[PDB]
C-alpha cells in the first residue's frame, strides 16, 4: 500500500499517501524493526531507507499530534529502475567509418553475480536510427568493468554526423522485486571537422571485388548526378543536398582504379576506388640451386589480383631453419608467367623449410616446400673450354663451372664428336671445389684428326643436368 | 627509372651552351610539341578510365587557372621570356603527372613514351630558348613560377589536375608555335 523504488539495490525510495483527515506535513518518525530498532526523521510523506531483509516488516510512521500509520512492506513491492549510465567517451575512427563506445559498468554499486543487459542505440540525421542493438554482458561483482562496443558504419563515412544512446537493465537472483528497465542516456554527438577540401567519401579505399559498398557526397550545390564509370546510380538525398549512392556490387577496377563522380550544375566532385582480389595461394612452387651460394624459388602468382604497385601483392620468401629471408614486389601487374625469388643460404646447412607468403592489402596466401639442398644442385652451364695436348693419342680437356662445390662432387660428360662418326660420350667423375676450373684427361684418340668437344655437368647426387656446353673443337698432334 | 626534368635555376651563369641557328630550332621544336599534343592528351585521358572520355570538357577542360600568361604580339624578348615561363611550368607539372601515371597506369608504355619525349623536347626548347634569351638579350635570369601539385591528395584529383593541365597544354602550344 506504500509504493517503492531503487536506483541501486542498496537503498529504497519509498513514498506513502497521508492518512486523510487534515494530517499534512506534521510527520515525526518513520520506524522499522530489522537488524536493530532504527528510527528515521521526516520532512514530508516520503523517505530514503536502507534496503532490508526479505520478508514482511512493520513499517510504522508517526505524526506529530496524535496519529500514526501501520504499514506492511516487503521486497516485492519495490521496483528497480537503474541510474542513467553516462557515456564515458566517443572516440571515432574516420579511415574506417566506425564508432567506439565505452562506458562505466557501475558494477562497484551492484551486488554479487548479476546478468545485466544494455540497449545501445545509434542514429544520424533521419527521423529514426541506423542501429539499436543489445549486449549480453554478465557483470563482475565489486570491480567496475570498462566495457566497449565496436560498431561500424553500414552506410556513409561520417560525412553525416551521428548520435548514440544507451539504456541498461539489471537482473539479480539475489533481488526479488520488479526488475525494471532504466531510461535513455543523454545523447552523444560526433562530427566532422573538415580536414581537406574534399567532398565525397571515401577516397582511396580498396575493397573486395564485388562488394555492396556505399559512398557519399558533401555538397554546396543541389547534386544533379551520381555515377560509377558512366553507369550512374539512382542517388539518395541524405539531408542538405549532401547525398549518396550505392555501388551495387563492384567489378574489379583496372590499374587506374574505377572512378565514381558527381556533377552539380556547377562543378564536378569525384572519387577513385580500387576493386580487388586478395592474392591467391601461390602455385607451382619449387626451389633449387644452380650454385651452392643461394637458393631460388620458382612459383606462379595464381589468379591475378588486378592491382598495381602499392597494392600488387608482396610475396615474401622465408626460410624457417635459416632465419634468412627475401621479398618480392613488382609495381607492374603480374602475369600467368612464373617468377623466382633469390634467397641466400648459410654454407651447407641442407634441411630447408620454405614459406612463400603473398600479401596484398586485402588477404594473405601461403604455400610451403621442404628441400634437401644437396639434392637440388642443378648447375649453370660450363664455360671457356680449353684443350691441351699431351701425346698424339691424348688431350687435357678442361673448363670452369661457377659454384661452391667443395663438399660435393660432380660427374660430367664429354661429347667427343669426331668428323663423320657416332657421338662418343664419356662419363667420368671429379672432385668439385670453389668456383673453379675442372680437368679431364681424355684418351684413346686419333692423331691429327678433326675433334669437337662438349661438356655437360651435374652432381654425383644429381638433380638435373647442366645445359650442354658450347663447342670445344680441336685437332690432334704428331711425333715428327 | 626514366627521368624527364626541367631546370628551375636557369642562368646565363649556369646553363648548357648550344649549337647554331637557335630561333629556327625553337620554331621547329615548338611546333613539334604541337604535333604530339593531341595524341598525348588522347593517350592521357584515354587510360584514366571511364567515365573520362565522355565527360571530356567537364573534367579535362582546358582550364587550370593561375597559368603563366602569354601575349600575342610584342618584341622577340617578350614572346621569348613569356614562353620560357610556360615551358618551366609544364615540365615541372608534367614530370609530376607522370610520377603519378608511373603508379596508376604503369602498363601503357604507350603513354609514358609520349609523356617522356614530350618532356625531353620540352627541356631542349628551354635551354635553346634561354640560350637566345641570353645572346644579344642579356636578361641574366628569367624569373619564374613552379607548376601545380604540392600534394593534390586524391588519386581522383591527380587525374583531373593532370587531365586539365594536359588540356590547356594542348590548347596553348597551338598558339605558341604560331606566334614566333
Ligand atoms: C640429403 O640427401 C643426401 C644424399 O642422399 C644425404 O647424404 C647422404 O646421406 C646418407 C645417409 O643419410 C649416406 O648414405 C650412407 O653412406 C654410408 C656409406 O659410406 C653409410 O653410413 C650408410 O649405410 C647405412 O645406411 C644405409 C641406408 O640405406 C644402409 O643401406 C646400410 O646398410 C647402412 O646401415 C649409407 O649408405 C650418403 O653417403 C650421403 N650421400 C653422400 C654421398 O654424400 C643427406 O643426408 C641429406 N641431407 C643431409 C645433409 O642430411
Ligand atoms: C701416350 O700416353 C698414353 C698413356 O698416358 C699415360 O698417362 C699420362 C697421364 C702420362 O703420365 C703418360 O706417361 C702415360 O703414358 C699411352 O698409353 C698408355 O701407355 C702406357 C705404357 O704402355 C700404359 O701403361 C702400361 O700398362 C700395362 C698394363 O696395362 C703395363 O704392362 C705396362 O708396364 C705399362 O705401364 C697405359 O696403360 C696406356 N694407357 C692407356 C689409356 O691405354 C700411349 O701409348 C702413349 N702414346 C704415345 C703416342 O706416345
Ligand atoms: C542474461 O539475460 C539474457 C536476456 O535477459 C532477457 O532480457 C531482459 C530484459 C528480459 O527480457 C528477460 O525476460 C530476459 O531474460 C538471457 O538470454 C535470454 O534467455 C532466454 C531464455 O532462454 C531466451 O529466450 C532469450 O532469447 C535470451 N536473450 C538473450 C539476450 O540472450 C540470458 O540467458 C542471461 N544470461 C545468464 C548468464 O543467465
Ligand atoms: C548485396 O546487395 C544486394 C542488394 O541489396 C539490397 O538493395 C540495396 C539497395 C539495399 O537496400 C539492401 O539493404 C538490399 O538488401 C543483396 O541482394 C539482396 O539480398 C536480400 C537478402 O538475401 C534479398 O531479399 C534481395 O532479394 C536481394 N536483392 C537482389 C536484387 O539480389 C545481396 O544479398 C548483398 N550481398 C551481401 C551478402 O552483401
Ligand atoms: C596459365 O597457363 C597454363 C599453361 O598453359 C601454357 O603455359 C601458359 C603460361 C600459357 O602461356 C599458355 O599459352 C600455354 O599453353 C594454362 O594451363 C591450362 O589450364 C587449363 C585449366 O586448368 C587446362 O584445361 C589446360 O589443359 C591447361 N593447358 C595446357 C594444355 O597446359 C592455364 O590455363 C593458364 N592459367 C590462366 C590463369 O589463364
Ligand atoms: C574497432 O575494431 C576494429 C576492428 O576490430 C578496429 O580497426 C582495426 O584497427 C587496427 C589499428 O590500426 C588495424 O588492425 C585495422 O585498421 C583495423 N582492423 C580491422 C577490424 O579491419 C578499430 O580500430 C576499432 N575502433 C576503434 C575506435 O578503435
Ligand atoms: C547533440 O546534438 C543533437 C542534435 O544536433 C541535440 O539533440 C537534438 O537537437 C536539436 C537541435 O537543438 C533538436 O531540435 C532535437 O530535439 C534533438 N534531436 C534529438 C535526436 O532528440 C542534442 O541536444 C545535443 N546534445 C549534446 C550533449 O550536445
Ligand atoms: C664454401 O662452402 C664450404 C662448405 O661447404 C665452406 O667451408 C666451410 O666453412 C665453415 C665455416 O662456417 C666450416 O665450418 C667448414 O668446416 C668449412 N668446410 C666445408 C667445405 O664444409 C666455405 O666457407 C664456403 N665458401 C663461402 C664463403 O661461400
Ligand atoms: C617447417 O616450419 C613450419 C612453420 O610454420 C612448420 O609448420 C613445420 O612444422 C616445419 N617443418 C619442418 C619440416 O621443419
Amino acid at each position: 500500500d506504500l509504493k517503492c523504488t531503487t536506483n541501486n539495490m542498496r537503498v529504497w525510495d519509498c513514498t506513502w499517501p497521508a492518512p486523510l483527515g487534515v494530517s499534512p506535513g506534521t510527520v515525526k518518525d518513520i520506524c522499522i524493526k530489522d537488524r536493530f530498532h532504527s528510527c528515521h526523521p521526516l520532512e514530508t510523506t516520503n523517505v530514503k531507507i536502507p534496503a532490508l531483509s526479505p520478508g514482511d516488516h512493520e513499517v510504522t510512521i508517526n505524526y506529530l499530534n496524535g496519529f500514526q500509520s501501520k504499514f506492511t512492506l516487503n521486497e516485492k513491492d519495490v521496483s528497480l529502475i537503474p541510474e542513467t549510465p553516462e557515456i564515458l567517451d566517443l572516440s571515432a575512427d574516420f579511415f574506417t567509418s566506425s564508432l567506439l563506445l565505452k562506458w562505466n559498468d557501475r558494477g562497484s554499486a551492484l551486488p554479487h553475480p548479476s546478468n545485466a543487459t544494455w540497449e545501445i542505440k545509434v542514429l544520424q540525421n533521419p527521423r529514426t536510427e541506423p542501429v539499436a542493438l543489445v549486449l549480453l554482458n554478465t557483470m563482475l561483482s565489486g570491480k567496475d568493468t570498462v566495457q566497449h562496443w565496436n560498431w561500424t558504419s553500414d552506410l556513409p563515412l561520417q560525412c553525416a554526423t551521428h548520435s548514440v544512446s544507451i539504456r541498461w537493465h539489471i537482473d539479480s537472483p539475489h533481488f526479488s522485486g520488479y526488475k525494471e528497465w532504466s531510461d535513455w542516456s543523454p545523447l552523444k554527438n560526433i562530427s566532422w571537422i573538415r580536414n581537406t577540401e574534399t567532398n565525397v567519401f571515401p577516397q582511396d579505399k580498396v575493397v573486395l571485388a564485388g562488394s555492396n559498398m556505399t559512398i557519399c557526397c558533401m555538397s554546396p550545390t543541389k547534386v544533379l548526378s551520381g555515377q560509377i564509370g558512366n553507369t550512374l546510380r539512382p542517388l539518395i538525398h541524405l539531408y542538405g543536398q549532401t547525398v549518396a549512392i550505392h555501388i551495387l556490387n563492384i567489378p574489379v577496377s583496372e590499374n587506374s582504379g574505377t572512378n565514381i563522380i558527381f556533377i552539380t550544375d556547377d562543378d564536378v566532385y569525384g572519387t577513385v576506388v580500387f576493386a580487388g582480389y586478395p592474392p591467391d595461394v601461390p602455385q607451382k612452387l619449387s626451389c633449387e640451386t644452380h650454385d651452392l651460394k643461394e637458393i631460388i624459388c620458382s612459383w606462379n602468382p595464381g589468379r591475378i589480383t588486378g592491382l598495381v604497385g602499392p597494392r600488387n601483392t608482396e610475396y615474401t620468401l622465408f626460410e624457417s631453419i635459416s632465419g634468412k629471408s627475401a621479398v618480392f614486389h613488382r609495381i607492374e601487374g603480374l602475369t600467368n608467367e612464373t617468377y623466382r625469388l633469390g634467397v641466400q643460404m648459410h654454407p651447407g646447412q641442407e634441411i630447408h623449410n620454405f614459406t612463400l607468403t603473398g600479401r596484398n592489402p586485402l588477404g594473405q596466401a601461403q604455400s610451403a616446400v621442404v628441400i634437401n639442398v644437396t639434392e637440388r644442385v642443378a648447375p649453370h652451364d660450363p664455360t671457356s673450354l680449353k684443350v691441351k695436348d699431351i701425346n698424339s693419342t691424348v688431350v687435357t680437356f678442361s673448363w670452369y663451372l661457377p659454384g661452391n662445390f667443395t663438399k660435393i662432387n660432380l660427374l660430367c660428360q664429354i661429347e667427343i664428336c669426331k668428323a663423320n662418326s657416332k657421338k662418343e660420350v664419356r662419363n667420368a667423375t671429379i672432385r668439385g671445389a670453389e668456383d673453379s676450373t675442372y680437368h679431364v684427361a681424355v684418351d684413346k684418340l686419333n692423331p691429327y684428326t678433326a675433334y669437337t668437344f662438349r661438356v655437360r655437368c651435374s652432381s654425383k647426387t644429381f638433380w638435373k643436368w647442366s645445359r650442354w656446353s658450347d663447342e670445344k673443337r680441336h685437332l690432334t698432334t704428331e711425333a715428327t | 627509372s626514366p627521368l624527364p626534368i626541367t631546370p628551375v635555376n636557369a642562368t646565363c651563369a649556369i646553363r648548357h651552351p648550344c649549337h647554331n641557328n637557335l630561333m629556327n630550332q625553337i620554331r621547329s621544336q615548338l611546333a613539334q610539341l604541337n604535333g604530339s599534343a593531341n595524341a598525348l592528351f588522347i593517350l592521357y585521358y584515354t587510360a584514366q578510365g571511364e567515365p573520362f572520355p565522355n565527360n571530356l570538357d567537364k573534367l579535362c577542360g582546358p582550364n587550370v587557372t593561375d597559368f603563366p600568361p602569354f601575349h600575342a604580339n610584342g618584341t622577340e624578348k617578350a614572346k621569348l621570356v613569356e614562353l620560357y615561363r610556360i615551358v618551366v611550368y609544364l615540365g615541372t607539372s608534367l614530370g609530376n603527372i607522370t610520377r603519378d601515371q608511373k603508379i596508376l597506369n604503369p602498363s601503357a608504355l604507350s603513354l609514358h613514351s609520349k609523356l617522356n619525349a614530350t618532356a625531353d623536347i620540352l627541356r631542349g626548347l628551354l635551354s635553346n630558348v634561354l640560350c637566345r634569351l641570353c645572346s644579344k638579350y642579356h636578361v641574366g635570369h628569367v624569373d619564374v613560377t613552379y607548376g601545380p601539385d604540392t600534394s593534390g591528395k586524391d588519386v581522383f584529383q591527380k587525374k583531373k589536375l593532370g587531365c586539365q593541365l594536359l588540356g590547356k597544354y594542348k590548347q596553348i602550344i597551338a598558339v605558341l608555335a604560331q606566334a614566333f
